RNA sequence: AUCGGACCCUAUCGCGAGCCGUUUUAGAGCUAGAAAUAGCAAGUUAAAAUAAGGCUAGUCCGUUAUCAACUUGAAAAAGUGGCACCGAGUCGGUGCU
DNA sequence: TCGCGATAGGGTCCGAT
DNA sequence: GACACGTGCCTGGAGACTAGGGAGTAATCCCCTTGGCGGTTAAAACGCGGGGGACAGCGCGTACGTGCGTTTAAGCGGTGCTAGAGCTGTCTACGACCAATTGAGCGGCCTCGGCACCGGATTCTCAGGCCTGGC
DNA sequence: CCAGGCCTGAGAATCCGGTGCCGAGGCCGCTCAATTGGTCGTAGACAGCTCTAGCACCGCTTAAACGCACGTACGCGCTGTCCCCCGCGTTTTAACCGCCAAGGGGATTACTCCCTAGTCTCCAGGCACGTGTCAGA
C-alpha cells in the first residue's frame, strides 16, 4: 500500500471542507489537510498500538483506542472509557 | 457494566413520550463514565491536597463546583443537598 | 453558491461519514504495521477512528475558516491551517 | 571507454571526463580526516584556477638596480680610500660623521654638523654656498688652496651622480656643439664647466621669482598667499618644496592663481615651465658624463698644485669616474654567480684599474655571446653566424633548388623574385673567411676585434684591417659547418634533378642521414615563452597525470586541448604525447592509445550559437569549466564523424550535419543540457606561498605604531620611519598565551601572519620565532603552515578563501540554470523580443535567485537592500539595460575578493572580510592540486 | 425499601457507584453520603441532557432518541458546551 | 480597580509578547481577557480555600487550580 | 525603539506588572467571591506570574494573526479571534 | 520534601563547572514532582485498564514510552532497563 | 541502601514511599520505583545538561531559572513535553 | 600540420647605464605670543639607504620558476583515498567491499 | 627612463616531409 | 430489525455488627498578614506631531467552481476458516505487614564569597577610505 | 585591477577594575524516614481450551471518482487615500520600600468520638436473552 492518504479521495476531503463550511477549497489545501491528517493518524496510531502491546495481546481493541484518544486529549463517546 | 436501566428510568421520568436507541444508550453510558472519572479524580486529588484521606460529600460538591459552569453547578449543588438530606432522613 | 449551500445542507443534515471506508481501513492497517506487524484490528475501532478523525478535521477546518474570515479572504490557504494548529498547539 | 577534454586559459584550466556515450562519469572519492562524511561522489569535470604567472621582468629590474647601487657604493668607497691619505690630516671624524649623518643626534656618535662639526662654519658654508654647485664653481674657477673637505664633497657629488655614457669619447661643449643648446643657456667661456654656471642660473631664477611671487601674493591676494604657502597638502609652493608635489601639478595649481592675479613675467615663465625648479629634475638625466669628466679634470688642475696625493692619484680618480663595465662582460662575479660568465686572469679583487689586466675581455665576451642557441638538428653543434659565406651558399642553393656565378657572385641582390644576397662577399673582395665572419659577429669591442684579427693581420693591408674594424655583423643562422658539410657539393651540381636540401636531410641513401639518426620541470623551463603560460602548461600536465591516477593507469581514449589567442598549443600537445604515450611497439613507434585533438574556438562558438550555449564571462567561473566538456564533446563528436578530420568548401561547411534544420540529435544534446544543468563543477584554486617584494616599495614618515618594519636594524621604525609588508603563508599557532592583567596562559589556536621577511627566520628556527612572539607550549607537530588561497567551507556551503591572516576571500560560485543564461543572452541581443516578453518573469526569477543566494552565502545586508531598492525603482526601465545591470551585478558574490559595482549608477562598495574567527571553526580543507582528493579537518584538536 | 437510592428518592444505584469508587482506589476510606451526592449529580446531569435530547427530538420529528440527538443538544447549550467542548460524540454530526 | 494594571504595564506585556504597535482598544480588551481569566482562576482558588476551611490563600492552592484549568507553571513550591 | 524594547523585555526575566496594584486587584476580586480571605505574598506573586504567563501566551498568537491577515501590528479582533481559535473564550 | 541535594549531585555528574540558583532549584523540584505525578498517574490508569492490580515495571515502561516522546526516552528506558538489571544486580 | 543497591543517585526509597502513599495503585512491583527513579534521573540529567551549557553560553556559572526556560523551550522534544508548563521567571524564548 | 631563407612586426630573456622619487638627519628661522597667537623670514641643497640582510665575502647574491598532506627522502621521485548502476541546486542513492 | 646582445613568435612570400 | 417488556435466576447491593483511627474540636502560641505611615521616585499619564500604519477600489490574472463526460474500486455480499481474545483453573514470586535498626537527611544557622553593578577603558573590526615606484 | 595593511573614522562590541551584598554553603544538632530480616496469601503468570470474530477473498454494480473545458468570480498588487498610535517632552502619582503593631488565624497538639472498612448474611434488582411489534429508509 502506498499513498492511501492520497488514496483518501479528494472529493471526500471536499465533503469534509464543505462540512467545515469553507467557501473556497483548493488542491493546496487538499494536500496540506492530507499531511495534517497523516500526522494526527501517526500520533494516535503510535499511542494506540503502544497500549495494544501493553495489553499483552495481539489484536487491537476499541477500548484501547478510547484510552489513546484520552491520552491525546480528545476523549471519545459510544464505547465506554 | 452499564448505567442502562437507570438511564431508561430517568428518561421515562423526564421524557415518557420518548424512546432511546442502543447507540444513544452507549453514548449516555460513556458520558456518565467520563463525568464519573472526572469528578472522582478531582475529588481524590483534592482529598490528597487536604492531606485527609476520607471522602466526605463536601469534596464532591467543591469538585463539581470546580467542573461545571456556575449556575448549572448551583443546580447540581441543590440536587445534591436534596439527595443527602433525604438519605439522612432515610 | 446556489448548489454550494445545498451541499452544505446535505452535509449538516446527515451523520454519514464523508470518507469511504476502504481508503481508511487500508491506511490505518498500513500505519499500524509500520510500528509493529503481526497486529490485528477491531473493525469497530476503525470506525471510531474514522469518526474521531473526521471531527478533528471539522474543527481544524472551522478554525481555518475563522482565520480566512479575519483575512477578508473567502478562499482559505494552507498557511491558515498551519497557523490554527500552531495556535491550537498541535505539533 | 573515456576521453578527456582540456581548455587551458591564462588563469583557468578546465578539464572534463566523458564516456563513449558523451556522458561525464561521476566518481565516489573517500574523504579523509576526522569529519562526519567520509566519502562523496563528484562529477569528473572541473577547473584549476591559479594566480597568473608573474613575469620575471620586475625581478630583473630590481636586480639591475641592486647591482648599480652596489657599484656606486663601491665607487664612493674607492674615492674615500683615495682621499683618506690626507683626510687623516684633516681629521678622521669627518667621514664617520658623514656616515652618521642619517642618524639622529640622540643616537649620533658625533656632532650634528657633517662638514665642520660646528654651527658657525656650517652656516657660513651654506650662506656662501647654498648648493654644492656653488662650491663647485668656486673650485673650478678659482685656483686658491681649498679645504680638503670641500674638494672631497665636490668630487663625491660629481661621482655619485656622474651621468650617462650615451655618446662615446669626450667632448668640450661650447654653446657637434648642437647637443647642449637647451639646458646650459650660459656662456661657456667664463668657466670650462658650464654645468655649474647653468645650475646656479637656475638657482637665481628660482630665487628672484620666489621673491617676486611672494611679494605679489602678499599684495594682490594675501589670504591666498597664507592659505597656499602655509600648508603643503594643497600641493602649492610649500607642497612643492616639502610635500610630495610633482612640479607639474604645482604648475597646474599655480596657473589659476597667476591668471586670477594681475604677473606677466611669472606667467610666461610658467608657460616656459622654467620659473621655479628643484635643482634636481626628472629630465636632467640627459646630462652626459663627459662634462663631469672635464670639470673634474679642470678642478684637479686648479687644486692639485697644493695637495700631492691628488696629483698622484689623478689618473686613479679619472678612471674611477670614467670607467664603466663593458656590457658584453655582464656580471663581475668570481665564478660564484648563476648569472656570471666573466673570466678573470688574476684572482685578486677587481678594481677600477686592474680590470684591464685581471679580466680577459675577449673570453668573457665570447662566453656571453655563446650562451644564443645552438644547432637545432644537433644541439651540441653551435649555430653559424647569420652572414656566414657557407651559410650564404646554403641559402642561395636552397632558393636555387628549382633552377648565378655571373649574377650572385658579383651583384648584391639578384632579381628575376628571390631572397638571397652575396653582397657581403662583394664587400670583402674559405676556412679563414668563416673565421673572419665569426670574429666579426662574435665580438663587438673595436680593440677586442683588433686583437682577434691580429692573428691573421699579416695578410692583406692594415687599411683592410680598418675596414674589418668598421663593419660588424649581427645575428645567427641555424646550422653548423659540419652539419652543412657533401651536401653543398651536390647542391652545386646534382646532375639532372637538383635535390632540395631538406630532401638530402631526408635522403637515406647517403651517410648524412645516418649521422642524422644520432626531466619534466627542467625541460618545460627550457622552453621558450612567457613564464605564465609555462606555469599553466606545467599545471595542466600535472592535472592530466592526476586524472590518469584517478583512472588507476587506465589510459583515456581522446585528449582535447584548447587555448585562446599556434605553436604553444602544439608544444602542449607534444609534451602530453611524450609523457602520456610511454609504450612503444616492436617497430619503435609511439602508439596513441589516447588520440590527440586540437580544436579551434570559433567552431565551438558557432556550435554554442546554433544550440543556445552562449558563454558569458561575467557568470561565475563554472561557465569556463563547462567549455572543457564542450571542448571534449564536439571534438569527440568530430573525430568519430570523420577519420580524415582526426588525421587533421566542406571544411568551411563542416557544421552542415550538426543541424537537423557518431552523433545523436536527442541523446547528445540532452546530455549537454544536463551537464550545463548540474551545479557542482570542480573549480579548484591553486594554493602556494607568496613570492614577491617584502613590502610596498614606498617608505613612510615616523610614527608611534608597531605596524612599521624598520628599514634598517638599528634605525627605530617609530623614529627613523621605514614597511607595510605583504604576508606569505600563515602559521597556525596553537599554544597558550598571556591574557588579561594577570596574563593567564590561555589556549589560543589562531592565524599568525608570516611575511616573506619572516620566512627565513621561521624556517631556520620555528620555535625561537614563535617564542619571540610570546607563544608558550610550542607544539611543533601541531605547527601548521597555511599557504595562501586555501579553501574553507561554512555550513550552508558558504566558502572562505584563505587570503590573509586577518582577511578572507569569496570561494562560492552560484551555478546558474542554463535557461537563465540563454534568456540573458537574448536580452543582451524578432524571436528575441518575444522570448524576452515571455521571460520577463524569468528575469524576475533570476534576480530573486541571485538575491536569495546572496542572503544565504554572502550575508551582506546593506548593499543587498540598496541594490534591491534600486531594482524596484528601475524595474520599469528597459529589459535589455536591466539585463546589462544584472550582468554587472553577477560579481556581487563571484569568486575572490569582493569588488565595487554600479547597479545603474549607484556604486556598491566591496564588503571586505576582516576577521578570521569563523575560519577557526570551519573545516580546514587540504586538497590535491586537481581537487578530486580531499582531506578536511576542523581546527579544534 | 431496600435500595438506598429509593430511600433517598434517587434513581442511580448508590451501591454501584460506591463499588466503582472503591475499585478506583481514590482512597482507602470513602464516606457514605459521598456516593449519594455523586448519584445526585449524575441524575441531574443525565436528566438535563435527556430533557434537551427529547425536546430536540420533538424538534426533529423523532419519538426515540438517536445518538446524534445528544450531540445536537450539547452543541445547542453553551453551558454544557464549555463542559464537553473537546468531547467527540460518535455519529454526532457537524455543529448545526 | 482593574486599572491597577495600567496601560504602560499592558504595553510592557505586549512588547514582551513582541507586539509591534498597540492600539488603544487593545489595552481594555486585554483587560477584559485577563479579567475573566483571573475571575475563573481565583474562583477555583477560593473554592479550594473554602474546602481547606482556612481563610488565607496558599500558593500551592493556586498551583492546584492552575493545574486543573490545564495551564501549569513550575516552581512556586509545587 | 520597539525592537530594542522587545529585545530588552524578551531577555529580561523580571515581571512586568508591578506588585502592589495587582495585589489590591486580587484582593478586590476575592471580595467578589468571599469576604475576609487572606493572600500570602507568595500566593499573590504566584497569581501574578501565572497571569503574565497567560498574557504572553495570548500575545504570541496576537502577533501570529497579523501575517496571515497580511496585517501589520495588532487589532482587538485578532485577540478575540485567537481566543475563539483556542476555544477558551466562551 | 525536596530533592535539592539529589539534583545538585546529578548536576555535578553532568556539569561540574556550573552553579544553580535557589529559584532554579525550586523550579526543578516542581518539575520532578510534576513529571513524577503525570507518569505515576498514567501507570495507575494503565494498571486499572488492563485489570492489573499491581504496578510492576513493564507497564510503567509502557507509560514512559507513551508519555515521553524522547527519541532517547527508550535510551532512558534503557537506563531504566540498565537500572532494572542493576537492581537485578542487587 | 536501596538506592545504593541500585547505585543510582535518585531517592529510590522516597519514590517507593511516594507511589505507595499516593495510592496510584494498590500494589507496586519492587523494580517499579527503581525504574521511575531511573527515568526521572535521565530526564533531569537531560535538563541539567541543557541548563549548564546554556549557562556557560550566558557567561554565568550559576543557573537562574531563565536557563531552564531557554533550554527546555529551545529543545523541540522538551518543548512538546513541557508544552503546558510555564517556568517561573522564565521570560519568553528569544523568538523574533 | 612542418622546413631554411627573405621582408615587416612583436614578445621574452640576459647585461651594462643613468635620473627622479621617497624617509631620516645637516641647512642656527626671527621676533613679539612665556603658552596656544600672529605676522615676518627663508624655503633650491647635502649625506646614507633604496627590499631585513646572507655567505660563497664576490665591485656576488636575496621578489623568476616550483610548492595539498603523510611516508620513503637531502633532493629527486614514487605511493598513499575503490568498482559498477540509477538520479542532480554544488552533489543525492544502491550493491561487493 | 637610455644603451647592447640573444631567443621566440605572428604573417606573408621564395623553394619541400 | 431494533426496542421495550416479559422472564428466570444469582451475586452484588443492602441491613446489621464490630472496632478503630481519621477527623472534628477545642485550646495555645506565634507568625505572616494587613494596615497604615512616612519619605522618596521612577513610572504613569497627558499631550503633540508625524509617519508609517490603515484601508478600500479596481483591475487583472488566475485558480477554483461548475458543468460534462469518463473511470473506477467501495459497498454489498456471498463465502469459510482460524487467531488469538478470552475464560477458567492451578502454581507461585512477591509485596505487604510486622518488628528492629540505623543514621542519614532536613531546617536553622551564620559567614563569606560569588557573582553583580558599573563607569571607564579596550579590543578589534569593519566597511568604507586610502594607497600602493616610476622616468 | 586588486586586494592587503592599516588606519582611520568611528564605533561595535568587549572587557573588566573596582566594589559590595546577599544567597551559597557549610556546620549544629537532631529522628523520622529509609533500610533490612522474616513471614502469608495473594496477583498474576501462565497453560489449556475455545470459539468467536477478524482475517481472507473476490467480483457485480455504480455512484462517486477522476479528468477536463470553461468562466466566473476571487486573491492581491497597486495605487490612492485617510489618520490613528508611537516616540517623546513634560508633569503627576501612587509605586517603592522600610518599620512596626497585632491578632486572626494557621500550625501544632491532645481529647474525644463517630463513621467507615471489614465481616456476616440476607435476598431480590438486575443481568442477558427471547418475543412481539412498531418506527423506519
Amino acid at each position: 500500500l502506498r499513498d492511501n492518504i492520497q488514496g483518501i479521495t479528494k472529493p471526500a476531503i471536499r465533503r469534509l471542507a464543505r462540512r467545515g463550511g469553507v467557501k473556497r477549497i483548493s488542491g493546496l489545501i487538499y494536500e496540506e489537510t492530507r499531511g495534517v491528517l497523516k500526522v494526527f493518524l501517526e500520533n494516535v496510531i503510535r499511542d494506540a498500538v503502544t497500549y495494544t502491546e501493553h495489553a499483552k495481546r495481539k489484536t487491537v481493541t476499541a477500548m484501547d483506542v478510547v484510552y489513546a484518544l484520552k491520552r491525546q486529549g480528545r476523549t471519545l463517546y459510544g464505547f465506554g472509557g | 457494566e452499564s448505567y442502562s436501566i437507570y438511564v431508561y428510568k430517568v428518561l421515562k421520568q423526564v421524557h415518557p413520550d420518548t424512546g432511546i436507541s442502543s447507540k444513544a444508550m452507549g453514548i449516555m453510558n460513556s458520558f456518565v463514565n467520563d463525568i464519573f472519572e472526572r469528578i472522582a479524580g478531582e475529588a481524590s486529588r483534592l482529598a490528597h491536597y487536604n492531606k485527609r484521606s476520607t471522602i466526605t460529600s463536601r469534596e464532591i460538591q467543591t469538585a463539581v463546583r470546580l467542573l461545571l459552569p456556575g449556575e448549572l453547578a448551583k443546580h447540581a449543588v441543590s440536587e445534591g443537598t436534596k439527595a443527602v438530606t433525604k438519605y439522612t432522613s432515610a | 453558491g446556489t448548489v454550494a449551500l445545498r451541499e452544505i445542507r446535505r452535509y449538516q443534515k446527515s451523520t454519514e461519514l464523508l470518507i469511504r471506508k476502504l481508503p481508511f481501513q487500508r491506511l490505518v492497517r498500513e500505519i499500524a504495521q509500520d510500528f509493529k506487524t503481526d497486529l490485528r484490528f477491531q473493525s469497530s475501532a476503525v470506525m471510531a477512528l474514522q469518526e474521531a478523525c473526521e471531527a478533528y478535521l471539522v474543527g481544524l477546518f472551522e478554525d481555518t475558516n475563522l482565520c480566512a474570515i479575519h483575512a477578508k479572504r473567502v478562499t482559505i490557504m494552507p498557511k491558515d491551517i498551519q497557523l490554527a494548529r500552531r495556535i491550537r498547539g498541535e505539533r | 571507454k573515456y576521453s578527456i577534454g582540456l581548455d587551458i586559459g591564462t588563469n583557468s584550466v578546465g578539464w572534463a571526463v566523458i564516456t563513449d556515450e558523451y556522458k561525464v562519469p561521476s566518481k565516489k572519492f573517500k574523504v579523509l580526516g576526522n569529519t562526519d562524511r567520509h566519502s562523496i561522489k563528484k562529477n569528473l569535470i572541473g577547473a584549476l584556477l591559479f594566480d597568473s604567472g608573474e613575469t620575471a621582468e620586475a625581478t630583473r629590474l630590481k636586480r639591475t638596480a641592486r647591482r648599480r647601487y652596489t657599484r656606486r657604493k663601491n665607487r664612493i668607497c674607492y674615492l674615500q680610500e683615495i682621499f683618506s691619505n690626507e683626510m687623516a690630516k684633516v681629521d678622521d671624524s669627518f667621514f664617520h660623521r658623514l656616515e652618521e649623518s642619517f642618524l639622529v643626534e640622540e643616537d649620533k656618535k658625533h656632532e650634528r654638523h657633517p662638514i665642520f662639526g660646528n654651527i658657525v662654519d656650517e652656516v657660513a658654508y651654506h650662506e656662501k654656498y647654498p648648493t654644492i654647485y656653488h662650491l663647485r664653481k668656486k673650485l673650478v674657477d678659482s685656483t686658491d688652496k681649498a679645504d680638503l673637505r670641500l674638494i672631497y664633497l665636490a668630487l663625491a657629488h660629481m661621482i655619485k651622480f656622474r651621468g650617462h655614457f650615451l655618446i662615446e669619447g669626450d667632448l668640450n661643449p661650447d654653446n657637434d656643439a648642437i647637443l647642449l643648446s637647451d639646458i646650459l643657456r650660459v656662456n661657456t667661456e667664463i668657466t670650462k664647466a658650464p654645468l655649474s654656471a647653468s645650475m646656479i642660473k637656475r638657482y637665481d631664477e628660482h630665487h628672484q621669482d620666489l621673491t617676486l611671487l611672494k611679494a605679489l601674493v602678499r599684495q594682490q591676494l594675501p589670504e591666498k598667499y597664507k592659505e597656499i604657502f602655509f600648508d603643503q597638502s594643497k600641493n602649492g609652493y610649500a607642497g612643492y618644496i616639502d610635500g610630495g608635489a610633482s612640479q607639474e601639478e604645482f604648475y597646474k595649481f599655480i596657473k589659476p592663481i597667476l591668471e586670477k592675479m594681475d604677473t606677466e613675467e611669472l606667467l610666461v615663465k610658467l608657460n616656459r615651465e622654467d620659473l621655479l625648479r628643484k635643482q634636481r629634475t626628472f629630465d636632467n638625466g640627459s646630462i652626459p658624463h663627459q662634462i663631469h669628466l672635464g670639470e673634474l679634470h679642470a678642478i684637479l688642475r686648479r687644486q692639485e698644485d697644493f695637495y700631492p696625493f691628488l696629483k698622484d692619484n689623478r689618473e686613479k680618480i679619472e678612471k674611477i669616474l670614467t670607467f664603466r663595465i663593458p656590457y658584453y662582460v655582464g656580471p663581475l662575479a668570481r665564478g660564484n654567480s648563476r648569472f656570471a660568465w666573466m673570466t678573470r686572469k688574476s684572482e685578486e679583487t677587481i678594481t677600477p684599474w686592474n680590470f684591464e689586466e685581471v679580466v680577459d675581455k675577449g673570453a668573457s665576451a665570447q662566453s656571453f655571446i655563446e650562451r644564443t642557441n645552438f644547432d637545432k638538428n644537433l644541439p651540441n653543434e653551435k649555430v653559424l653566424p647569420k652572414h656566414s659565406l657557407l651559410y650564404e651558399y646554403f641559402t642561395v642553393y636552397n632558393e636555387l633548388t628549382k633552377v648565378v656565378d655571373l649574377l650572385f657572385k658579383t651583384n648584391r641582390k639578384v632579381t628575376v623574385r628571390f631572397n638571397a644576397s652575396l653582397g657581403t662577399y662583394h664587400d670583402l673582395l674559405e676556412d679563414i673567411l668563416e673565421d673572419i665572419v665569426l670574429t666579426l659577429t662574435l665580438f663587438e669591442d673595436r680593440e677586442m676585434i683588433e686583437e682577434r684579427l691580429k692573428t691573421y693581420a699579416h695578410l692583406f693591408d692594415d687599411k683592410v684591417m680598418k675596414q674589418l674594424k668598421r663593419r660588424r655583423y649581427t645575428g645567427w643562422g641555424r646550422l653548423s659547418r659540419k652539419l652543412i658539410n657533401t651536401i653543398l657539393d651536390f647542391l652545386k651540381s646534382d646532375g639532372f634533378a637538383n635535390r632540395n636540401f631538406m630532401q638530402l636531410i631526408h635522403d637515406d641513401s647517403l651517410t648524412f642521414k645516418e649521422d642524422i639518426q644520432k626531466s619534466l620541470h627542467e625541460h618545460i623551463a627550457n622552453l621558450a615563452g612567457s613564464p605564465a603560460i609555462k606555469k599553466g602548461i606545467l599545471q595542466t600536465v600535472k592535472v592530466v597525470d592526476e586524472l590518469v591516477k584517478v583512472m588507476g593507469r587506465h589510459k583515456p581514449e581522446n585528449i582535447v586541448i584548447e587555448m585562446a589567442r599556434r605553436q604553444i598549443t602544439k608544444h602542449v600537445a607534444q609534451i602530453l604525447d611524450s609523457r602520456m604515450n610511454t609504450k612503444y611497439d616492436e617497430n619503435d613507434k609511439l602508439i596513441r592509445e589516447v588520440k590527440v585533438i586540437t580544436l579551434k574556438s570559433k567552431l565551438v562558438s558557432d556550435f554554442r550559437k546554433d544550440f543556445q550555449f552562449y558563454k558569458v564571462r561575467e557568470i561565475n567561473n563554472y561557465h569556463h569549466a563547462h567549455d572543457a566538456y564542450l571542448n571534449a564533446v564536439v571534438g569527440t563528436a568530430l573525430i568519430k564523424k570523420y577519420p580524415k578530420l582526426e588525421s587533421e568548401f566542406f571544411y568551411s561547411n563542416i557544421m552542415n550535419f550538426f543541424k537537423t534544420e557518431v552523433w545523436d540529435k536527442g541523446r547528445d544534446f540532452a546530455t549537454v543540457r544536463k551537464v550545463l544543468s548540474m551545479p557542482q563543477v570542480n573549480i579548484v584554486k591553486k594554493t602556494e606561498v607568496q613570492t614577491g617584494g617584502f613590502s610596498k616599495e614606498s617608505i613612510l614618515p615616523k610614527r608611534n605604531s608597531d605596524k612599521l618594519i624598520a628599514r634598517k636594524k638599528d634605525w627605530d621604525p617609530k623614529k627613523y620611519g621605514g614597511d607595510s609588508p605583504t604576508v606569505a603563508y600563515s602559521v597556525l599557532v596553537v599554544a597558550k598565551v598571556e591574557k588579561g592583567k594577570s596574563k593567564k596562559l590561555k589556549s589560543v589556536k589562531e592565524l599568525l601572519g608570516i611575511t616573506i621577511m619572516e620566512r627565513s627566520s621561521f624556517e631556520k628556527n620555528p620555535i625561537d620565532f614563535l617564542e619571540a612572539k610570546g607563544y608558550k607550549e610550542v607544539k611543533k607537530d601541531l605547527i601548521i603552515k597555511l599557504p595562501k588561497y586555501s579553501l574553507f567551507e561554512l555550513e550552508n556551503g558558504r566558502k572562505r578563501m584563505l587570503a590573509s591572516a586577518g582577511e578572507l576571500q569569496k570561494g562560492n560560485e552560484l551555478a546558474l540554470p542554463s535557461k537563465y543564461v540563454n534568456f540573458l543572452y537574448l536580452a543582451s541581443h524578432e524571436q528575441k523580443q518575444l522570448f524576452v516578453e515571455q521571460h520577463k518573469h524569468y528575469l524576475d526569477e533570476i534576480i530573486e535567485q541571485i538575491s536569495e543566494f546572496s542572503k544565504r552565502v554572502i550575508l551582506a545586508d546593506a548593499n543587498l537592500d540598496k541594490v534591491l531598492s534600486a531594482y524596484n525603482k528601475h524595474r520599469d526601465k528597459p529589459i535589455r539595460e536591466q539585463a546589462e545591470n544584472i550582468i554587472h551585478l553577477f560579481t556581487l558574490t563571484n569568486l575572490g575578493a569582493p569588488a565595487a559595482f554600479k547597479y545603474f549608477d549607484t556604486t556598491i562598495d566591496r564588503k571586505r572580510y576582516t576577521s578570521t574567527k569563523e575560519v577557526l571553526d570551519a573545516t580546514l580543507i587540504h586538497q590535491s592540486i586537481t581537487g578530486l582528493y580531499e582531506t578536511r579537518i576542523d581546527l579544534s584538536q | 425499601a431496600k435500595t438506598r437510592s429509593s430511600r433517598a428518592g434517587l434513581q442511580f444505584p448508590v451501591g454501584r457507584v460506591h463499588r466503582l469508587l472503591r475499585k478506583g482506589n481514590y482512597s482507602e476510606r470513602v464516606g457514605a453520603g459521598a456516593p449519594v451526592y455523586l448519584a445526585a449529580v449524575l441524575e441531574y446531569l443525565t436528566a438535563e441532557i435527556l430533557e434537551l435530547a427529547g425536546n430536540a427530538a420533538r424538534d426533529n420529528k423523532k419519538t426515540r432518541i438517536i445518538p446524534r440527538h445528544l450531540q445536537l443538544a450539547i452543541r445547542n447549550d453553551e453551558e454544557l458546551n464549555k463542559l464537553l467542548g473537546r468531547v467527540t460524540i460518535a455519529q454526532g454530526g457537524v455543529l448545526p
